[PDB]
């Protein structure tokens, strides 16, 4: 009650660390959780409902702006058979030489990912064609985050 | 005094005990209530300290029984001698050594395992072996299969008499207390009569027999021609002719004037030219003077006589700085109990075997044996797995001691006690150390694969960026290598070809010895050996020292040396029993074992091992790409696990199949072994209920209730299956890459 | 029984070792156990090792019950003797520990009361579905 | 041969400090004075850590972006002509 | 621009140090 | 502290409080068995949780239960 | 005493071990954690200067000692910053020390007040104010 886990004083009595270990492991189990009633698990649902449709629609529009910003979505859509997709770019201090100039791949100026997700086909396929698309979709994606 | 002592039939002989299972204990005896009775009638057979206290049958029943043991051995060996005379092409290959493949087993032709009959040579078909006997008999001096038969047949007359003895001695005249107690006669037999006696008459065959023989054979002259062995000893001029030392018969040994016994008894070391083996005649010099020493240090302990010494004497006088008073009461404790006696000959014998393994590698004894690869890769690795496992044993029987027959009341000791009394300072410094060692040790290989993997290879620890060389190897290697010249003026080369300096020897075409160099990656390797070695030595130690009592449990000598735990409180103990920490050091000793197996295997095929052309060039089986692919982890996975497996997974349809078959099975009892390793008995009981039930609808139900395996059962399962799996695994990729490249 | 008390016994002959009190001793507690032995004798500490008890009355610390029931119950089975532990304080209050009754718990003693009586079979227990929401449990009703 | 006082457990206990010395300081008066007036701004907690944080994380950011690309390889980029793929992929 | 030059130390460093000061601290209150 | 409870199918044959390893239970008299005596668990506080008790009782089921429970310095089994 | 966890080693009890302990800055307990500190400190940036520009990845080109030396800096800020905290966790701000009461004697002394909040927040600056200064001296010294 007074220590980290104050949803569990028992946990929060002992002097070893296991406290730690476990408070962690039992946070999203509302049924155990002293003094609980029906209204507040119920509540509590909702609430991380609501927070993982959140950060679904964030890391959606993650994605979609680091495809805007560093792919090469405008040069993909005219010779797709010819062209690698672009995740994202590299940035590392760890890098040496070679790596640099052997991780430069597609029309990018520098190292960069591959991108395996499919996400180019799907976007092409609905009827996107240019980088202010992708935009507004992020822009939109996170005001329904918000 | 030293005397006979018998007790005239302790035990009669009757078929009465064999119809009632276990016998030896009233537990056992009672009978089967349920499955886990059979399990235990298996576990308690061989623990006679447990059947009864007195101490004489336990020693009646140890002798029994390695008198069967002995038989057993000389079955083995009669068994060896009569394949090698029946079933072999021995005569073929002792011609022509180099070109011919041994091979003494012949299968059948019932299902289609006639392709395991592979073409070995000299007009013969088989499976080739790896033993390494032909060299022994070539060595031995036999040149045909009657002198072969005839051993065969004394060996199973020697099982036959080793059988008759041991119940003799069990069940008609057994030996009292006191034969057994008298340690300095026993020592005095073993050191003068067994060691020195031997010794002396190998050595005494060797000039008599193997000598001219061998002799006869280097110089050209076909097997068939050579006069039969007794004929040097009833032809004296046939002995003149070869040496005229003996010309002048046993008059120099009497005279002192031993030179002119130089011809048979030299000092020149290094290997033999024609053979790639070491020289026979220092062989037999070796074995005499070991013979003399041995006979000499025989007569030490004082036996039935005033002359000689006594060994508690000698314990309880010992004075000394570091020590004090010390080994006072250790003699009634080595004399009272078995299991430390074990443990030490069991520690002392494993030592000997990883030794025995070093020397032979080394410096090869017998002839056209450094030329055969397959025998060197076996003989290496057998012995390792030997000793590994025997220095394994002798920490378990340690613990077995401290928990079950020690008393500091009526027997004390002030070195055991002192030690027993600050082992956390031991067991906290260990620890330290061998978190200090891997460290180090591993964190070099990881930071060379991210540096290589990073397109940075002038930041690794290699030859050509970083240079961690062993100088103090390299110090030893070139005096070794200038011994000879000035330290010993006796001998005339090296003892060995592997100290950097000499030449090369090759017998064939094919290299035999030559000069091993060092550098990073032989740093590596072996910080890396020190480091598992020292992981081992922590968990044996922590285990044997904290037997008896820990902080966690006060009282643990009064639950025994096999318990599971002691429940599920103070947060757990599973695992606290000293049989668990040897359970847990079997995958240490498996480790090591392994990397140095790895790494021998490696190095002998990328460094030394190849061919020779006309010329005068080397080609070494892999390049020489030890030094520059064995500093990173994936270069160990590509250039020795991907390149060598080649032979092993390509091996099917030909006469080598049998082998992949084995790289295969092996595999899967290791995955097997991983189901009793993961999981636990409840499941299983649960389980083992609804399939009771699902019998006892149809009336099938047993009378022995089925039970689950118990906590130690399913440990001890796992563990064997997991070390078999992976013996089998390395001995099958062995063995095919080396008989198929090599 | 009235509580005893331990003012200046002696100590067995021991020659010191590394399994003896830590930092908890000073900060949390300790215990004391203390017997009397007829005759001088070896026995073998908890902690490790060996020692030899005095003739006459004996006192030794430790850290946890456990032990201390441990070298008692040894004591009992093996010298035929009489014993008894208390717990310290770092405050300075003692607390007596063994028998609190004056007889050991293996003898049926009267005026003793009964802690944690169930009347009932252990399969007459409620399931869990009927204490949800409350802070008590099945095998506490 | 006792070993247990009731009156006192810091020695029953054992509560000592084995190495503690309790002699006078030997630094020279002046060197100390100008030390204690020149450190005395690291001596609060909370202004300290506030500015240990701002300050590493401003100067790491600070070299960070003002790093050259002599010293960097990532900042000097490529320089080879670029590859072809597999299947002849840009 | 050179926004990752700036923007990958602040989150590969500081920022884990500071949520680990922060979760330590409040951790170890009593 | 764990839970330590004793039921009514108990014979008093005193093995559970001789295995205890802490002193944690007694036995009291009793009037519904032939024994005329039953076990009784005061001390919990110094309990462990070996289940020695569990291991050491002659019934169907277990006539002594023991429930982990909040864990604190003395049923950890903690000297330091 | 024999009953406590501790065992008398030459090593661990000899005049020379015991003098040469006692006079290092973390056993003065007279003296203000300050001035221990910044000794403290002064050391172990000294030290930590040298491997750093030794062994840098930058070590082979004409920068390397500065870089290096930046790089040991940055070290004693990070250790500063374990320091502060380790004081947060563990003294209120107004407990009393807990050091040792008495000697190992069993004479009576002031408690060392390093255990304290003001104590370790002193010793703190002093370390960061040494660390700072000695790896100041160290790059000066060794690339002047
Ligand atoms: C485990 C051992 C290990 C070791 C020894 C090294 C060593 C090295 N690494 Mg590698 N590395 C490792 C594992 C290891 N690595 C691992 C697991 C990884 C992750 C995959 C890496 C990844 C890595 C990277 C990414 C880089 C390196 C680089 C380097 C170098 C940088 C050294 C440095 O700047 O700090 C040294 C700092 C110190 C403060 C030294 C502390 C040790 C002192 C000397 C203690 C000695 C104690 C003394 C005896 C005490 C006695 C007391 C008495 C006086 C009273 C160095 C040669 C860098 C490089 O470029 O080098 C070419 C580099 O950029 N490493
Ligand atoms: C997550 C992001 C991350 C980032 C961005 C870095 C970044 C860096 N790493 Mg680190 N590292 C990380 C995680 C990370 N690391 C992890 C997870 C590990 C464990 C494997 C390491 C282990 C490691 C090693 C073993 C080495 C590095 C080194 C480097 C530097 C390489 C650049 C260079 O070539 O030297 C250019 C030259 C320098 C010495 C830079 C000097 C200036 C620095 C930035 C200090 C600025 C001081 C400031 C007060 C820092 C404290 C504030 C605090 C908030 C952090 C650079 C600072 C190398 C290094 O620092 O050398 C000793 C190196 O040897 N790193
Ligand atoms: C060390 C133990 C040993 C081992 C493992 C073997 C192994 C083998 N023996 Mg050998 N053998 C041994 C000792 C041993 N022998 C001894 C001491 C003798 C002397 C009596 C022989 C005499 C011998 C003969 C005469 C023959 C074999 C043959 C065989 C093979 C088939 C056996 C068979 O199918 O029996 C069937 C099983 C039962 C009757 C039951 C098998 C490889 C056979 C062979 O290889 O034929 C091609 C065969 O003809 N052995
Ligand atoms: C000089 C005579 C002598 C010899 C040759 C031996 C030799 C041996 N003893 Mg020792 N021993 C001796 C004196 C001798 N002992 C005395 C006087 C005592 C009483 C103090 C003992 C007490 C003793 C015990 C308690 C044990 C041995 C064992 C052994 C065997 C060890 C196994 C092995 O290493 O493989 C080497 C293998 C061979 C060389 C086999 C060859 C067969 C030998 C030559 C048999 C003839 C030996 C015998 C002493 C002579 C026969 C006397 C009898 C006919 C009247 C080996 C046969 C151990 C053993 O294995 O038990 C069976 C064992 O448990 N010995
Ligand atoms: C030098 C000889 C030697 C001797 C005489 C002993 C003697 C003894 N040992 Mg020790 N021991 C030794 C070496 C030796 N040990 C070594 C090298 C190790 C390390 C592994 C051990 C580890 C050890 C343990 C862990 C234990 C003992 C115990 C015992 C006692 C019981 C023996 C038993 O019941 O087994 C009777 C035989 C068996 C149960 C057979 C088991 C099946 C084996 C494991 C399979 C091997 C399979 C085969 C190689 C592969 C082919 C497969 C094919 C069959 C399909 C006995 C006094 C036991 C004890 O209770 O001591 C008080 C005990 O728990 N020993
Ligand atoms: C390959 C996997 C694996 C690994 C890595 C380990 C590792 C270890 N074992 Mg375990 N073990 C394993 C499998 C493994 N085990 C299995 C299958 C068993 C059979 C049950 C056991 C049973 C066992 C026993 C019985 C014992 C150990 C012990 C040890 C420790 C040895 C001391 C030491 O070398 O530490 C040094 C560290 C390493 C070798 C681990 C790798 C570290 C590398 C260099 C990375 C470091 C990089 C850097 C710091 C990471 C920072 C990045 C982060 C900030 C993001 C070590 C923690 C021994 C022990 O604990 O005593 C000390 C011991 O007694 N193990
Ligand atoms: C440091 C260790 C060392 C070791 C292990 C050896 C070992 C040996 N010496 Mg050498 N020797 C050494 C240093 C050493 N020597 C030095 C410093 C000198 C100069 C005085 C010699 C001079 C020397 C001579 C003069 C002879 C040997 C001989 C021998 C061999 C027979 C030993 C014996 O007499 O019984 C043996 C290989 C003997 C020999 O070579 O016979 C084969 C012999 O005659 N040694
Ligand atoms: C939803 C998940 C998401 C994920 C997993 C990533 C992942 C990544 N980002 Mg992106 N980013 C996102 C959303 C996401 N981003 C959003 C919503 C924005 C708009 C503010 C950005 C803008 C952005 C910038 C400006 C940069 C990155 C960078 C990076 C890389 C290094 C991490 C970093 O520096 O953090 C930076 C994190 C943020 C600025 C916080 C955004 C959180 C929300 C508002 C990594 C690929 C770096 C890069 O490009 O390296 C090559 C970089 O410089 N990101
Ligand atoms: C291989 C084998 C075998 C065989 C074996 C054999 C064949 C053996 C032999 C052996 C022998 C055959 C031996 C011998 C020995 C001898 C001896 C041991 C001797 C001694 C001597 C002496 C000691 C002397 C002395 C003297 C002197 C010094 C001087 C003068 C006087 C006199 C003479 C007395 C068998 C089948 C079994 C088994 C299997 C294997
Ligand atoms: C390691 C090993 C092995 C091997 C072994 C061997 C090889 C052995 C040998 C052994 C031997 C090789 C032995 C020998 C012995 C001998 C003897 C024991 C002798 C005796 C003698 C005598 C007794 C004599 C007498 C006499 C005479 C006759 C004359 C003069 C006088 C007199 C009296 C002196 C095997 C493989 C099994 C495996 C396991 C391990
Ligand atoms: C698989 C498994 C079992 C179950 C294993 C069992 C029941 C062993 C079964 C062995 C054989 C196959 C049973 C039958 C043996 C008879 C000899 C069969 C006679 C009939 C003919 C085949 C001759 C455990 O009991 C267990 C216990 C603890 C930890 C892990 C495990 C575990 O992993």
């Amino acid at each position: 009650a007074l220590r980290f886990p104050r949803f569990s004083q028992g946990l929060a009595q002992d002097p070893t660390t296991r406290r730690i270990w476990f408070g962690i492991a039992t946070a999203h189990d509302f049924e155990n959780h002293d003094d609980i009633t029906e209204e507040r698990l119920y509540q509590n649902i909702f609430a991380s409902h609501f927070g993982q449709l959140a950060i679904i629609f964030l890391w959606t529009s993650g994605n979609l702006f680091h495809v805007a910003w560093q792919g090469n979505f405008e040069a993909w859509v005219q010779d797709p058979l010819h062209v690698r997709p672009i995740a994202h770019a590299i940035w590392d201090p760890h890098f040496g030489q070679p790596a640099v100039e052997a991780f430069t791949r597609g029309g990018a100026l520098g190292p960069v990912n591959i991108a395996y997700s499919g996400v180019y086909q799907w976007w092409y396929t609905i009827g996107l064609r240019t980088n202010g698309d992708l935009y507004t979709g992020a822009l939109f994606l996170l005001f329904l985050s918000a | 005094e030293v005397k006979i002592l018998v007790d005239r039939d302790p035990i009669k002989t009757s078929f009465e005990e064999w119809a009632k299972p276990g016998h030896f204990s009233r537990t056992i005896a009672k009978g089967p209530d349920t499955t886990t009775w059979i399990w235990n009638l298996h576990a308690d057979a061989h623990d006679f300290d447990s059947h009864t206290s007195d101490l004489e049958e336990i020693s009646r029943k140890v002798f029994s029984a390695h008198f069967g043991q002995l038989s057993i051995i000389f079955l083995w060996l009669s068994g060896m001698y009569f394949h090698g005379a029946r079933f072999s092409n021995y005569e073929a290959w002792l011609s022509d050594p180099t070109h011919i493949g041994p091979s003494a087993q012949v299968v059948w032709s019932i299902v289609g395992q006639e392709i395991l009959n592979g073409d070995v040579g000299g007009g013969f078909r088989g499976i080739q072996i790896t033993s390494g006997f032909f060299q022994i008999w070539r060595a031995s001096g036999i040149t045909s299969e009657l002198q072969l038969y005839c051993t065969a047949i004394g060996g199973l007359v020697f099982a036959a008499l080793m059988l008759f003895a041991g119940w003799f001695h069990y069940h008609k005249a057994a030996p009292k207390l006191a034969w057994f107690q008298d340690v300095e006669s026993m020592l005095n037999h073993h050191l003068a009569g067994l060691l020195g006696l031997g010794s002396l008459s190998w050595a005494g065959h060797q000039v008599h027999v193997s000598l001219p023989i061998n002799q006869f054979l280097n110089a050209g002259v076909d097997p068939k021609e050579i006069p039969l062995p007794h004929e040097f000893i009833l032809n004296r001029d046939l002995l003149a002719q070869l040496y005229p030392s003996f010309a002048e018969g046993a008059t120099p040994f009497f005279t002192l004037n031993w030179s002119k016994y130089a011809e048979f008894l030299t000092f020149r070391g290094g290997l033999d030219p024609v053979t790639g083996g070491l020289w026979l005649t220092d062989i037999a010099h070796h074995h005499l003077a070991i013979a003399i020493l041995f006979l000499i240090a025989g007569h030490m302990y004082r036996t039935n006589w005033g002359i000689g010494h006594g060994i508690k004497d000698i314990l309880e006088a010992h004075k000394g700085p570091f020590t004090g008073q010390g080994h006072k009461g250790l003699y009634e404790i080595l004399t009272t109990s078995w299991h430390a006696q074990l443990s030490i000959n069991l520690a002392m014998l494993g030592s000997l075997t990883i030794v025995v393994a070093h020397h032979m590698y080394s410096m090869p004894p017998y002839p056209y044996l450094a030329t055969d690869y397959g025998t060197q890769l076996s003989l290496f690795t057998h012995h390792m797995w030997i000793g590994g496992f025997l220095i394994v044993g002798a920490a378990a029987h340690a613990a077995i001691f401290m928990v079950r027959d020690y008393d500091p009341t009526t027997r004390y000791n002030d070195l055991l006690d002192r030690v027993l009394r600050h082992r956390d300072a031991i067991i906290s410094h260990l620890n330290w150390v061998c978190i200090f060692l891997g460290f180090h040790s591993f964190g070099l290989y990881i930071h060379n694969d991210t540096m290589s993997a990073l397109g940075r290879p002038q930041d690794m620890f290699s030859d050509t960026a970083i240079q961690l060389q062993p100088v103090f190897a390299q110090w030893i290697q070139n005096t070794h290598a200038l011994a000879p010249g000035t330290t010993a003026p006796g001998a005339t080369t090296s003892t060995s070809l592997t100290w950097g300096g000499g030449d090369l020897v090759a017998v064939g075409g094919k290299v035999a010895l030559l000069p091993i160099p060092l550098g990073t990656a032989d740093f590596l390797v072996h910080h890396i050996h020190a480091f598992t070695i020292h992981v081992t030595v922590l968990i044996l130690l922590k285990g044997v020292l904290f037997a008896r009592s820990s902080r966690l449990i006060p009282d643990k000598a009064n639950l025994g040396f096999r318990f599971p735990c002691d429940g599920p409180g103070r947060g757990g103990t599973c695992q606290v029993s000293a049989w668990d920490h040897v359970f847990l050091g079997l995958f240490w000793m498996y480790n090591a074992i392994s990397v140095v197996i790895f790494h021998f295997s490696w190095k002998m095929q990328s460094d030394v091992w190849g061919s020779i052309s006309d010329q005068g060039v080397v080609t070494h089986i892999t390049g020489g790409n030890f030094a520059q692919s064995s500093i990173t982890i994936n270069g160990w996975l590509r250039d020795f696990l991907w390149a060598q497996a080649s032979q092993v997974i390509q091996s099917y349809g030909s006469s080598l199949s049998a082998y992949g078959l084995f790289f295969l099975g092996a595999h899967f009892v290791w995955a097997f072994s991983l189901m009793f390793l993961f999981s636990g008995r409840g499941y299983w009981q649960e389980l083992i209920e609804s399939i009771v039930w699902a019998h006892n609808k149809l009336k099938v139900a047993p009378a022995t209730q089925p039970r689950a395996l118990s906590i130690v059962q399913g440990r001890a399962v796992g563990v064997t299956h997991y070390l078999l799996g992976g013996i089998a695994t390395t001995w099958a990729f062995f063995l095919a890459r080396i008989i198929a490249v090599g | 029984t009235p509580p005893q008390l331990d003012p200046n016994t002696p100590s067995p002959i021991f020659a010191g070792s590394t399994g003896g009190l830590l930092r908890k001793a000073q900060v949390e507690e300790f215990y004391v156990i203390t017997w009397n032995s007829p005759k001088e004798q070896i026995f073998e500490m908890p902690t490790g090792g060996a020692a030899i008890m005095r003739e006459g009355p004996n006192l030794l610390k430790l850290a946890r019950k456990e032990q201390c029931l441990a070298l008692g119950t040894r004591l009992r089975s093996k010298y035929k003797i009489t014993y008894q532990f208390y717990r310290v304080f770092p405050n300075g209050e003692v607390q007596y520990l063994h028998p609190k009754d004056g007889v050991y718990p293996e003898k049926a003693n009267p005026g003793r009361e009964g802690v944690g009586l169930n009347m009932r079979s252990i399969g007459k227990n409620v399931s869990p579905i009927e204490v949800k929401f409350t802070g008590k449990q099945s095998y506490d009703l | 041969s006792v070993y247990f006082d009731l009156e006192d457990l810091g020695n029953t206990t054992g509560q000592w400090d084995v190495y503690g010395s309790d002699a006078p300081s030997p630094y020279n008066p002046l060197q100390s004075k100008f030390f204690e007036t020149f450190a005395a701004p690291f001596t609060k907690r909370g202004l300290l850590l506030k500015f240990l944080i701002l300050g590493g994380g401003s100067l790491l950011t600070y070299v960070s972006a003002t790093s050259t690309g002599e010293v960097l390889p990532i900042k000097r980029g490529p320089q080879e002509p670029p590859k072809l793929g597999p299947r002849g992929k840009l | 621009n050179n926004l990752p030059s700036i923007f990958v130390p602040l989150v590969g460093l500081v920022f884990p140090a500071i949520a680990m000061a922060s979760l330590f601290l409040h951790i170890q209150k009593n | 502290s764990h839970s330590v409870k004793i039921y009514d199918t108990c014979i008093g044959c005193t093995q559970c409080v001789r295995a205890c390893p802490t002193d944690v239970l007694e036995m009291i008299p009793w009037d519904g068995c032939k024994a005329k005596q039953i076990a009784s668990a005061p001390r919990t506080e110094d309990c462990v949780g070996c289940k020695r008790c569990e291991s050491a009782c002659p019934t169907d089921f277990l006539s002594v239960r023991v429930y982990l429970w909040h864990e604190t310095t003395r049923s950890m089994g903690l000297a330091y | 005493d024999p009953f406590i966890g501790s065992l008398e080693t030459p090593v661990t009890s000899s005049p020379l071990i015991a003098w040469y302990l006692s006079n290092l800055p973390g056993y003065r307990t007279a003296v203000n954690p300050l001035l221990r500190g910044v000794e403290v400190g002064l050391a172990h940036g000294f030290f930590l200067v040298g491997p750093f520009v030794k062994a840098g990845p930058l070590r082979n080109t004409a920068y390397a000692g500065s870089a290096g030396s930046l790089a040991a800096a940055g070290l004693v800020v990070i250790l500063s910053m374990c320091l502060t905290i380790y004081g947060i966790s563990s003294f209120k701000e107004g407990e009393p020390s807990i050091a040792p009461s008495l000697t190992l004697t069993g004479r009576k002394k002031q408690p060392d007040q390093l255990q304290t909040a003001d104590g370790w927040a002193k010793f703190t600056g002093g370390f960061f104010f040494g660390g700072i200064s000695g790896v100041t001296w160290a790059y000066f010294l060794l690339y002047v």
